[PDB]
């Protein structure tokens, strides 16, 4: 609903998965 | 998923398995977009060339799973389907244009640590995130490679597989295939000279292509695994249903029947 897309075992506990950084890097790096 | 890796537990809580009821058979990936709605590829339900024509009663879904085959008590949940909705202008003949379907759960599913919905994108998120070279994430329990071999056959995984792949320029997409592609699909994958690889594969059909917004930290489903020429071939790309472009159809259906 309004809580969509925030994962109980990651975002909600301030924890990152092992590869999400790769996506963020793709947004920034030329 | 070809050239992916084991998912972490609860990495993809919106992940859904689509099964044929009888005989029991994993058909496709899918995703949870609300407590009672599941998104998937139209071709998972209807594909004349392959004699596929499933209706609500032929199917069930499994939510919260990690392992492909093991039963996972107190984590996974099973649901039947009230109705199936295939996009009226789905074109299986020419180009799998509008390869999208919605599945209403007969009974709402309970959210948990292992079961949580994904966001559908608004105009801004789509316009911001859907750019050539930006990567999304594809997940599924489909085959590990295109061709059969003796080592577990075509290779099927123990646990949910994950791979990240960059969105590709539409000219490159269009040049890669004889098929007349439309604005309702995009393509993703490394180029030959990029020297990373990865792709969806047979059985990943209908599962989600997700991106994490750096604006609000939320995961959005931009794509549905749709079609490709084999898996992980050089100079070929996976095609994905453009979720944002079909959001009005999604919303009209959720409104009129939910
Ligand atoms: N690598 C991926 N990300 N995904 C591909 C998984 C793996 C992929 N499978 C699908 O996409 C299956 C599917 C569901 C519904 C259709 N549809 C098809 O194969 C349909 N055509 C013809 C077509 C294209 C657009 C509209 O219809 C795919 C195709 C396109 C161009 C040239 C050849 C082909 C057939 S390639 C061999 C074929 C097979 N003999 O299994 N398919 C695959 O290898
Ligand atoms: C699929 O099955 C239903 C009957 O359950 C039928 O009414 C429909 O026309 C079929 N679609 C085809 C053959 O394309
Ligand atoms: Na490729």
């Amino acid at each position: 609903e309004a809580d969509c897309g925030l994962r109980p075992l990651f975002e909600k506990k301030s924890l990152e998965d092992k590869t999400e950084r790769e996506l963020l890097e793709s947004y920034i790096d030329g | 998923i070809v050239e992916g890796s084991d998912a972490e537990i609860g990495m993809s809580p919106w992940q859904v398995m689509l099964f044929r009821k009888s005989p029991q058979e994993l058909l496709c990936g899918a995703s949870l977009i609300s407590d009672r709605w599941v998104l998937t590829a139209a071709h998972c339900l209807l594909y004349p060339p392959w004699d596929k024509n499933f209706t609500e009663n032929d199917l069930l879904v499994r939510i919260g799973k990690h392992s492909r085959t093991r039963y996972e008590r107190n984590i996974e949940k099973i649901s039947m389907l009230e109705k199936i909705y295939i996009h009226p202008r789905y074109n299986w003949r020419e180009n799998l244009d509008r390869d999208i379907a919605l599945m209403k759960l007969k009974k709402p599913v309970a959210f948990s640590d292992y079961i949580h919905p994904v966001c559908l994108p608004d105009r801004e998120t789509a316009a911001s995130l859907l750019q050539a070279g930006y990567k999304g994430r594809v997940t599924g329990w489909g085959n590990l490679k295109e061709t059969w071999t003796a080592n577990v056959g075509k290779g099927q995984p123990s646990v949910l597989q994950v791979v990240n792949l960059p969105i590709v320029e539409r000219p490159v997409c269009k040049d890669s295939t004889r098929i007349r592609i439309t604005d309702n699909m995009f393509c993703a994958g490394y180029k030959p000279d990029e020297g990373k690889r990865g792709d969806a594969c047979e059985g990943d059909s209908g599962g989600p292509f997700v991106m994490k917004s750096p604006f609000n930290n939320r995961w959005y489903q931009m794509g549905i695994v749709s079609w490709g020429e084999g898996c992980d071939r050089d100079g070929k790309y996976g095609f994905y249903t453009h979720v944002f472009r079909l959001k009005k159809w999604i919303q009209k259906v959720i409104d009129q029947f939910g």
